[PDB]
């Protein structure tokens, strides 16, 4: 009998497919959670998954899509807890609504193509930044349509992730180059449009994925290139900095001590930037295209009470 | 007033095209990708005919096949479309003492000759007729020409001298002309015995022909008893003006834009070139009409239907188009 905590459950089956992310996993597991657990009583049940909901915020606090999926999973029970079935049918109501994410958020990813393969138009070279999976679901079906295009993948230093794009759609067959990630400012005024993912949207349109996006998003204004992000809606959370700074990862993003022996100091300053509303200029989801003012207000209707 | 007429005379320059031409008409080959009867016909369906009467002197099978699978065979089409099936190779003319002792014409009527492809609003070219009918009861027809003032001698097989009224525009004369090529033919005459109580008139060599003739219904029977011609104007506008019938006068019109017939490929690929560049409008090709494309319009000239692979490292220059369903591939130019 699991207890669905860390990883008698969760990182079971993370290792199952490395196409499944974070967020959706978090989906799965909460709702296996209680498709099984159900003790009867409609008290319980939500101090079980809120219970869930922190240890497994408390297992990985700097992997902030887990914190969108987690919230996203309560605005699940409170909406499904709405309607109000008297506990007598939602008892089965609810988990037969259940695996609806699992059969609905796994064949999101090519919805997102459906409706984002009409931005990527003739001889459009791309920027993409990170391995953001939905931006390489865009790109599939993009280049199954036989649309002519060209890439350029950033680095992801220092998490890596610039490496894979440039081994995944090169054997799709589509010419891209790894520019490196530094050189961002000398080639913007040639690149035609930029993608990026988010691993998170604030409460007015935001990104805070990875290390540079803000740097990068700056560079598109200056140039006037036009700033997209493709991402899904799994993806909302609550968490609105209003700087640069978000959460911390362990410390401030400016380190000022003493190296012991031989200790690594590449990841001595931040790692996951924040971008403002002004620098987003649309971005994509499950509800079609979506400026920014409009992503503020589908986070601003339902969090509020 | 109204109920327009009208008769579409192709199939007289199979001479011209003569390599094709032998397996399919001249009327039904692809201008700009696709048969140019509708270039014709969607012009003279804006200018609001009633009727049409498609001679075809040659392969009359494949006119009709595609006249009733074209968009003018259904209940809603302005005009009615109705074809005359013909013994090969007549002489033009000889169509109108056949129609006339058919005798279904009655009213003015579109003479168009060839295959023409322009942007004129025939509506103001009504009033001039009308007041060519006010103002004059000894009329024949109108003749509406193009102002290709800043060319000469490169429109290729006939080059004419229309010449014409300062004020009224009502044609004197006209006269067939030599060719750039020949340096010996060096002269024209123009015999003043005719040209008594005109006292202003203008020659000119800039108009070119586009063979758009309204008339009124009595020119047929005109044309019934003096049975020796057997073009359109080389003989009949000379042999109808040079005091042969007293009180008869034809009138011409010039333009200000646009209007053109096809002669040869020397007039086909400029032809080509103003038509799908942006020389045409608004007769253009990015509107899809004719048999529902799919054409784009990127700048630079770019025309592109839906389902077009352009392969990666081509490159696509000025006043192209490519229709659907292509493939190209690398290091194509």
């Amino acid at each position: 009998m699991s207890e669905f905590n860390i990883t008698e459950t969760y990182l079971r089956f993370l290792e199952e497919d490395t196409e499944m992310t974070m967020p959706i996993a978090a989906i799965e597991a909460l709702v296996t959670l209680l498709r099984i657990k159900t003790p009867e009583t409609a008290a319980e049940m939500i101090n079980t998954i809120k219970s869930s909901t922190e240890e497994l915020i408390k297992s990985i606090p700097n992997s902030v899509s887990l914190r969108a999926g987690c919230d996203i999973f309560m605005r699940f029970v409170l909406r499904n807890l709405h309607l109000y079935g008297d506990w007598e049918n939602c008892k089965q109501h609810l988990i037969e609504n259940g695996q609806l994410f699992v059969s609905r958020a796994k064949k999101s990813r090519n919805k997102i193509a459906e409706i984002g393969v009409d931005f990527i138009a003739d001889d459009d070279i791309i920027l993409v930044h990170g391995y953001s999976r939905a931006v390489f679901s865009l790109l599939n079906h993009a280049a199954n349509k036989f649309i002519r295009f060209r890439c350029v993948v950033t680095e992801s230093r220092p998490s890596k992730q610039g490496n894979q794009l440039y081994t995944l759609l090169e054997q799709k067959g589509i010419p891209v180059t790894l520019i490196v990630d530094s050189a961002v400012g000398a080639v913007i005024d040639k690149v035609d449009k930029v993608f990026v993912g988010a691993e998170g949207v604030a409460e007015s349109g935001g990104i805070i994925n990875l290390v540079g996006t803000y740097s990068v998003g700056v560079l598109a204004h200056n140039a006037r290139k036009p700033f997209y992000v493709v991402t899904e809606s799994h993806k909302f959370v609550r968490m609105f900095p209003l700087s640069s700074d978000d959460l911390p990862m362990a410390g401030p993003p400016l380190d000022f001590t003493r190296r012991t022996d031989d200790l690594e100091d590449a990841l001595r300053g931040p790692t996951i930037d924040y971008t403002a509303q002004e620098y987003i200029t649309a971005l994509i989801t499950d509800l079609g295209v979506l400026t920014p003012s409009a992503v503020s207000e589908e986070l601003i209707k339902m969090w509020y009470d | 007033e109204d109920r327009l007429q009208a008769v579409v005379l192709t199939d007289s320059y199979e001479t011209r095209f003569m390599p094709l031409t032998a397996v399919k008409p001249r009327c039904l080959l692809p201008l700009a990708n696709v048969p140019l009867i509708e270039y014709t016909l969607e012009f003279l369906a804006k200018a609001g005919v009633h009727e049409v009467f498609l001679i075809c002197s040659s392969h009359a099978n494949q006119i009709n096949d595609y006249i009733e699978n074209s968009k003018w065979n259904l209940p809603w089409s302005p005009f009615k479309i109705t074809t005359i099936m013909s013994p090969e190779a007549r002489c033009t003319g000889d169509v109108m003492r056949d129609l006339d002792n058919r005798g279904i014409i009655t009213g003015d009527f579109i003479l168009v000759s060839g295959d023409v492809l322009t942007n004129i609003d025939f509506s103001k070219m009504l009033e001039f007729h009308k007041k060519m009918h006010l103002q004059d009861k000894d009329h024949i027809s109108t003749m509406c020409l193009s102002k290709a003032s800043t060319y000469p001698k490169t429109r290729t097989i006939e080059p004419a001298a229309f010449v014409l009224d300062k004020s009224t525009s009502r044609c004197i004369y006209y006269q067939d002309l030599p060719l750039p090529s020949s340096r010996e033919k060096t002269s024209i005459q123009i015999d003043p015995e005719l040209l008594d109580n005109v006292d202003e008139f203008v020659i000119r060599n800039d108009l070119i022909d586009c063979r758009i003739d309204i008339c009124t219904s009595h020119v047929p029977l005109i044309f019934q008893e003096n049975f020796d011609y057997q073009s359109l104007r080389t003989d009949f506008v000379k042999g109808v003006i040079s005091s042969d019938i007293l009180g008869k006068h034809i009138y011409a019109y010039l333009t200000d834009e646009y209007a053109v017939r096809v002669e040869s490929w020397q007039t086909y690929d400029t032809i080509s070139q103003d038509f799908l560049g942006r020389w045409c409008y608004p007769l253009v090709l990015d509107s899809n009409i004719q048999d529902d494309q799919t054409y784009s319009y990127e700048s630079r000239h770019i025309y592109k239907e839906k389902d077009v692979v352009l392969a990666q490292s081509c490159k696509i220059g000025k006043c192209t188009a490519i229709g659907s369903g292509t493939k190209i591939g690398e290091g194509t130019k």
